């Protein structure tokens, strides 16, 4: 039948076109930035009383 | 799933002889499902295109 079983030729494989289960998309949540409420107390200022 | 009073009473033992629930009874829930799939035969090979 021209159908031998010996050849280990396992082809190339199979292309996974899609996945059975879709991947949900979560909302991106960043974090602190340059003015991320930090303590530095350089000046402490001086508020003169007007009256 | 909501169980039944017969199951509730059969869970506790103490049944008389030839009643089946002489000893405490334990139950387990089993669920199976049946689904479709697609198989592609090419290059003398096989596999699920959608996986």
């Amino acid at each position: 039948g021209a159908n031998p079983f010996r050849p280990p030729l396992a082809h190339q494989g199979l292309s996974k076109a899609h996945v059975v289960k879709t991947a949900v998309s979560v909302a991106n949540r960043s974090a602190g930035a340059e003015p991320f409420v930090t303590r530095n107390d350089p000046r402490a200022l001086a508020m003169e009383l007007a009256n | 799933v909501t169980m039944s009073p017969e199951s509730v009473v059969a869970a506790a033992g103490g049944g008389n002889n030839n009643s089946g629930y002489n000893e405490p009874q334990r139950f387990a829930l089993v669920v199976i499902a049946v689904n479709h799939n697609v198989i592609r035969i090419m290059n003398g090979s096989m596999g699920f295109p959608i996986l």
